[PDB]
């Protein structure tokens, strides 16, 4: 990369980060998508 | 409705070969408890052996019971020949599972499941 | 303290020598096995890294499970983890070690090999490579490194 | 753009956020939850429209064979740009 | 209810049971079975250790994927407790050590960190909280084990008022010091009765206590089915063994009688019904080879 | 059609249309039907009956000397009666030629066991038991091959899942690797690929 | 058009006779194994100096997926489903809906890296070069959940090593 | 285009009244226990059901059986059919008895007092289908909708 640098971009990562598993920065998954189904709220007023 | 047969010509030769079945299971339990060192009793696989042998109780056809018998000879070969181990023979009590809900009202209580 | 400064370094000396003398026993299950045997290639060589090359099951010191586990060896896959001698640790090599892989929906096939034994380094491929074992394997020895047994038995 | 919910989790691109009362932040505890922070809505938002003096334009995402199948824009709209289904780029007649 | 903790699936490994559960005390012998079967279901299992990680890896196949987190925690952090304890509708408490040691007496296991637990555990919003005593705690007891474990109940009695506090009598099974602790002695016979309680049994009594809502703010006394003298009782483990570390205040405890609680409630009003020893006692003491029942009271 | 399209065997098909003839002829009692592809492969499709003396024919008779087992194989097909369709794939080494021999059999009804004239067999058709549950009648040692030892039903059928109904894992309340019903965090995706315009013409099947 | 191995009739004459009898009781052909490896001893072996000294790849190698952008910061997936139809393992989960200025965009992008079998049909199936399997070969977890990624993770995978993708790409998209 | 009211504002957990008025989520055995407590304390006229446009007939002859274990005859329905005469005793006079499929033999259709265009849409798509290919005529009884 000194002779052939690599192409910029403005979303490449500057700093490059070793491998984090078994540190508290490891990878945790988790689901991407929101909320199917929603919920019916009862109304907070009373009924009388 | 003329087929061929398996081994038995009717149910009554079907029957033998059922009770000769049972009889070879019967005498091996106790074997099979010891050398697999299992952790129930003699009676407790006799028990299993005889719920084995009433689950498929209600078969007429004699080409059915002798692929049962059959398919016993070939579990009770894996059986005394060490081929199964402790964990094969042990799958016929399911001991980890839960006990399932039977009436309405729990099945109802638990999900979607008739 | 002065035993805290003792644990230390006894931790230091303790997980120094296990993580440099790790005997593998590893099952050849499946393709894994002929990756593992191209990490115990010359190019790769784990005897260098005190990484013998197929010790006994009773006195091996981690236990690479390397290919597929099917329904029918599971029990035995158990049986050879639990007469290991302590401290024992398991690497899982490839996909259907890791989580069943390409037979995941099959009948037949423990889906990942942590439904039978814990599983210390999960080692990613189809197959992963020799490198990328030996990748693996490092990532154990480091594992050990920061081991704190002695430590948590001073504290405890 | 990321932005932060009132537990402090990090929301993401989609949207995605825990509420405070569901259990699953445990698994964000002595972690992290890793967030892009690099939203391609607010990234294709800075790009230019191209004018151009064409009525319909051609965009494949530059590169050649390295960007996306080549589309045809039409531009006779001149309320809303062009744009492009794949690459979000978007173009506007000159004239 | 929240839609993430509603129950689905068929009770099984990847199913969703909706119990979020902290086991304090999960690396150690009642822990074992209760993650199993709190695991086995389906469950968020947060377990807090303190030992080294290694020592915790028999948690780890015991459910599915996320379904057991591990987290770091110390009994005098209450930081660490809240940390632990912030997103669970139940937790369990299962710290205990039958020798005191230099950093941690009776007081520290059984009187300040279950105190810290409860008080945490009701300023963090936790619905379920059970506590763990044991059938003998007397503040007049000989042994210091059973008084500050006394203790310590009457204070997570007075900090949870809704806390499930189990006594269990003496549990057996494979990774007890009940059983084998009497095959490795190879003390003496006396006046002393016990009636020893089945750790299955005690684990599926204190899921069911998880499951019951009427179990809040009571109090069991987990108890085996067959009550037997001290000295027939190590005769049949010396019997079974086929056989011809310790503290003074294990002494007094083994030659403390079992004590019979009628007012408070035991297994059977959970639902489960006790294991005997001797369908069991088989199982456990396998391990110690290189047989007549013992005489119930 | 030169560059792209799989040439025509004219001649190995004429002759395998021939020897197809020669053994539908030699053996009326059992020969049911003989075809050849359009890749020029023979199949005779036989009676069950005549599973021992097709096979014995071929493999012992000079002009066939089909002296090589190179496959045994069921099929599933549960749109007919006789739901399973065994295959024998032939080898004459001597006329350096394939040949396959088709028969058909249900759940109840046993086939001959094919070891007195190929001892290939063996594994073969008690691989047959494991995966479909064809019984195969004076078998030397019938028994499963290749499912786990306590396993319930027949894998290669169609009616049964592709994931079984037990799975295993270990369970350290018993000590034991166990098995329970089958569930899945993820449910396999079924996709429904196949397209609703007609492929090749040639296969249409007249309607009704 | 064959030829037969081990069909040597061996000669009967005092010389040869000699000569095999003298193979016998001087040990002729242990000492030329011995002569082998000792030859083997002297030469200079094959091991790289791992994890300083790396295996040589191409840049054709399957390693890491990615998912990858424009050269404008724009992500390059448009949620069309290829790369989960293609999936030989069905480790592809993708679930779409239009974003705030009616982009067809994924919302779920997961891949479980442990139902992977890292054959690449996602990236040659992708018609806008989005999914990529990235050269990174050395991420081995110490947990199962963490090979379970979802489209943060593999957007990071894509802004981590995108420096280098697009070089892959760059030499080997004329054989593609 | 209805299937996402199918996903909005739904009823996913039993719900009962609290100590302050307010509908709060309950198990099933609390929100059934204080049911049938109430259910108990019933008897003829005390308990009566109204059915709502989207009920299955399960769900209809459950409630129905349920309600007469407590001699209850009173269930009723929200869209309002004359009783008067035969009633609901024989079919012929509460249904589309020609058919759907019937309009396509028909020559005059008399429709009084909808507007089939919105209330059975595509019923209206087969009077429309008979209006172009039979030379259906059709009258309407009724304001002067489109
Ligand atoms: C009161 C306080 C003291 C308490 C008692 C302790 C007495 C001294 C005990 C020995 C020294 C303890 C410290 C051990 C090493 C700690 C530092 C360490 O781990 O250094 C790592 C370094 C190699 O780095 P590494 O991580 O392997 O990197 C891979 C390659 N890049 O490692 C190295 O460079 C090599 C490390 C060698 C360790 C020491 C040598 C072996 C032990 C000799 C003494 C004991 C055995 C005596 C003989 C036994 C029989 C033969
Ligand atoms: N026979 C029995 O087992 C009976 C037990 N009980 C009670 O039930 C409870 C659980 O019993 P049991 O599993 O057998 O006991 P164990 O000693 O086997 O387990 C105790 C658990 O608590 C942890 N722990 C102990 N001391 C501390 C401490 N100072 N700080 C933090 N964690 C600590 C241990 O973790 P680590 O490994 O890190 O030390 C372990 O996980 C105890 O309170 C005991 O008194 C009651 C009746 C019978
Ligand atoms: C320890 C675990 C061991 C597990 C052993 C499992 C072995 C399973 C073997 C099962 C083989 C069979 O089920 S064959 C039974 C099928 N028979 C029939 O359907 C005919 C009905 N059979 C009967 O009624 C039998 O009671 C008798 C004895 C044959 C006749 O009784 P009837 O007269 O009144
Ligand atoms: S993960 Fe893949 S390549 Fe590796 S052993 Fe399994 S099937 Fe073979
Ligand atoms: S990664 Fe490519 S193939 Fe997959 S959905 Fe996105 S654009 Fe389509
Ligand atoms: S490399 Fe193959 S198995 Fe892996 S995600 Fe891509 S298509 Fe699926
Ligand atoms: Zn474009």
């Amino acid at each position: 990369p000194t002779v052939k640098p690599p192409t910029a971009r403005k979303f490449i990562w500057t700093n490059h980060k070793f491998n984090l598993s078994g540190t508290p920065q490891q990878y945790v998954p988790y689901s991407t998508t929101r909320k199917k189904i929603q919920e019916w709220v009862p109304p907070s007023t009373p009924y009388k | 409705t003329s087929v061929k047969p398996i081994f038995s010509r009717d149910m009554n030769e079907a029957k033998r070969r059922v009770r000769e079945l049972y009889r070879a299971w019967y005498r091996e339990v106790p074997n099979t408890v010891h050398l697999f060192q299992l952790d129930i009793s003699v009676k407790q696989g006799r028990d299993k052996v005889r719920e084995m042998f009433k689950k498929n109780a209600h078969v007429t056809d004699p080409r059915v019971v002798d692929l049962l018998v059959i398919k016993g000879k070939m579990e009770l070969e894996e059986t005394i020949n060490v081929w199964k181990q402790r964990t094969h023979v042990m799958r016929f009590f399911h001991e980890t599972e839960a006990p399932r809900p039977k009436d309405f009202l729990s099945k109802f209580y638990v999900g979607h499941d008739p | 303290s002065r035993g805290e400064y003792v644990v230390a370094k006894l931790d230091d000396l303790i997980n120094w020598a296990r993580r440099s003398s790790l005997w593998p026993m590893t099952f050849g299950l499946a393709c894994c096995a002929v990756e593992m045997m191209h990490m115990a290639a010359p190019r790769y060589d784990m005897d260098r890294f005190g990484v013998v090359f197929r010790a006994s099951p009773r006195q091996s010191d981690v236990m690479i499970v390397a290919g597929t586990l099917t329904n029918k060896m599971a029990p035995a896959l158990r049986k050879v983890y639990d007469q290991m001698p302590e401290p024992r640790y398991v690497v899982s090599m490839g996909s259907c070690a890791n989580g069943g892989g390409y037979y995941h929906y099959s009948y037949s096939v423990v889906r990942g090999c942590d439904r039978i034994v814990p599983v210390d380094i999960y080692v990613p491929g189809c197959p992963p490579t020799a490198e990328a074992l030996l990748y693996g394997i490092l990532q154990l020895q480091k594992k050990i490194k920061r081991e704190k047994r002695l430590r948590i038995w001073y504290r405890r | 753009g990321v932005r932060t919910s009132p537990t402090g989790e990090k929301v993401t691109h989609t949207g995605q956020v825990y509420d405070d009362e569901d259990y699953r932040r445990v698994r964000f505890v002595g972690r992290q939850k890793e967030v892009n922070e690099n939203f391609a809505i607010d990234l294709i938002a800075e790009q230019p429209v191209s004018q151009v003096g064409s009525r319909v334009i051609s965009c494949d995402g530059g590169g050649g064979a390295l960007g996306h199948p080549r589309v045809y824009i039409n531009l006779d709209k001149e309320t809303k740009t062009g744009t492009c289904g794949y690459c979000g780029l978007q173009f506007r007649q000159q004239h | 209810l929240h839609h993430a903790v509603i129950p689905h699936g068929k009770g099984g490994r990847s199913s969703v049971s909706g119990i979020v559960a902290t086991v304090f005390g999960a690396t150690g012998f009642l822990g074992r079975y209760l993650v199993n079967h709190l695991g086995r279901m389906g469950s968020q299992v947060i377990v807090p250790y303190r030992c080294e990680p290694y020592d915790t890896m028999h948690l780890r196949p015991m459910g599915d994927l996320g379904q057991i987190i591990f987290m770091d925690w110390n009994g005098r952090d209450k930081d660490s407790i809240r940390r632990a304890v912030e997103h669970s509708n139940v937790v369990i408490n299962l710290v205990g050590r039958e020798w005191e040691t230099k950093n941690f007496d009776f007081e520290d296991v059984f009187v300040k960190i279950p105190q810290a637990i409860a008080q945490v555990s009701k300023e963090a919003g936790v619905e379920k909280f059970i506590h763990i005593s044991h059938l003998n705690a007397d503040i007049k007891s000989s042994s210091k084990y059973l008084r500050n474990k006394a203790v310590g109940e009457k204070e997570v009695r007075e900090t949870f008022p809704e806390a499930t506090i189990i006594k269990p009598a003496d549990i057996f099974g494979r990774e007890d010091r009940f059983l084998n602790y009497f095959a490795n002695i190879r003390s003496l016979g006396k006046k002393t009765v016990k009636q020893p309680v089945y750790i299955v049994d005690v684990t599926k009594g204190i899921i069911n206590a998880i499951k019951d809502p009427d179990a809040r703010g009571k109090t069991f006394a987990f108890v085996g089915p067959n009550r037997y003298l001290l000295f027939d009782l190590v005769q049949y483990v010396f019997a079974v063994a086929h056989r011809p570390w310790t503290t003074r205040d294990k002494v007094e405890r083994i030659h403390t009688t079992d004590r019979t609680l009628p007012h408070l409630p035991g297994l059977e009003d959970l639902g489960v019904q006790a294991t005997p020893l001797e369908l069991k006692a088989i199982e456990v003491l396998r391990r110690h080879r290189t047989v007549q029942p013992a005489k119930t009271v | 059609t030169r560059p792209t399209v799989r040439p025509r065997n004219d001649v190995a098909h004429k002759q395998l249309s021939a020897f197809g003839e020669y053994v539908a002829e030699i053996l009326p009692k059992y020969v049911q039907q003989v075809q050849v592809s359009c890749f020029s492969e023979l199949e005779i499709c036989i009676h069950p009956d005549g599973v021992i003396p097709v096979l014995t024919f071929l493999r012992d008779h000079s002009n066939a000397q089909f002296k090589s087992l190179a496959d045994l194989t069921a099929v599933d097909i549960p749109t007919r009666q006789n739901r399973f369709e065994i295959v024998y794939n032939l080898l004459s080494l001597r006329f350096n030629s394939r040949i396959r021999v088709k028969t058909y059999t249900d759940e109840l009804t046993p086939v001959e066991s094919s070891v007195s004239v190929y001892k290939a067999a063996n594994w073969y058709e008690r691989e047959i038991w494991d995966m479909f549950g064809v019984f195969f009648a004076n078998h030397p040692d019938l028994r499963r091959i290749l499912t786990d030892y306590g396993f319930e039903g027949h894998p290669f059928r169609k009616d049964f899942p592709l994931s079984g109904y037990v799975e295993l894992r270990y369970d350290d309340e018993v000590k034991r690797v166990v098995a329970e019903p089958v569930e899945l965090a993820q449910e396999f995706r079924k996709f429904d690929l196949n397209s609703p315009w007609e492929a090749f013409p040639a296969y249409r099947q007249p309607p009704e | 058009t064959y030829k037969y191995v081990n069909l040597r009739e061996p000669s009967m004459d005092m010389k040869s006779v000699t000569d095999r009898a003298a193979q016998t009781l001087l040990w002729t052909e242990l000492i030329r194994g011995l002569g082998m490896t000792l030859s083997y001893l002297f030469r200079e072996p094959a091991t790289i100096n791992y994890p300083f000294e790396k295996g040589p790849l191409s840049p054709r190698f399957r390693g890491e997926h990615a998912l990858r952008r424009y050269p404008s910061g724009e992500e390059r997936c448009i949620a069309c489903k290829l790369c989960e139809a293609v999936c030989p393992a069905q480790a592809i989960t993708i679930e779409a809906e239009p974003r705030a200025d009616g982009s067809r965009r994924t919302t779920r992008y997961d891949i479980d890296m442990t139902k992977c079998i890292y054959c690449g049909f996602c990236q040659e199936a992708c018609p806008v070069d989005a999914i990529v399997e990235g050269p990174n070969f050395e991420f081995s977890t110490e947990t199962h959940e963490e090979l379970l990624y979802n489209k943060e993770k593999l957007l990071n995978n894509g802004d981590k090593w995108e420096a280098e993708i697009a070089a892959n790409i760059q030499a080997d998209y004329l054989y593609r | 285009f209805a299937y996402d009211g199918l996903k909005r504002q739904r009823l996913t957990e039993p719900m009962v009244r609290n100590e302050k008025g307010l509908l709060t989520h309950t198990t099933w055995e609390d929100a059934l226990s204080r049911v049938a407590g109430m259910l108990q304390s019933c008897q003829g006229n005390d308990v009566a059901a109204i059915a709502g446009g989207l009920v299955d007939a399960e769900a209809l002859i459950a409630l129905k059986d349920l309600l007469n274990r407590v001699d209850s005859d009173t269930l009723c329905t929200e869209e309002v059919f004359p009783t008067a005469g035969a009633g609901t005793d024989l079919r012929s006079n509460y249904l589309l008895n020609t058919t759907i499929a019937g309009v396509e033999e028909a020559d005059v259709v008399l429709l009084v007092g909808t507007n089939p265009r919105f209330e059975a849409p595509l019923f209206n798509a087969r009077i429309r289908k008979s209006w172009l290919h039979n030379d259906l005529k059709v009258a309407l009884i009724g304001s002067p909708v489109d």
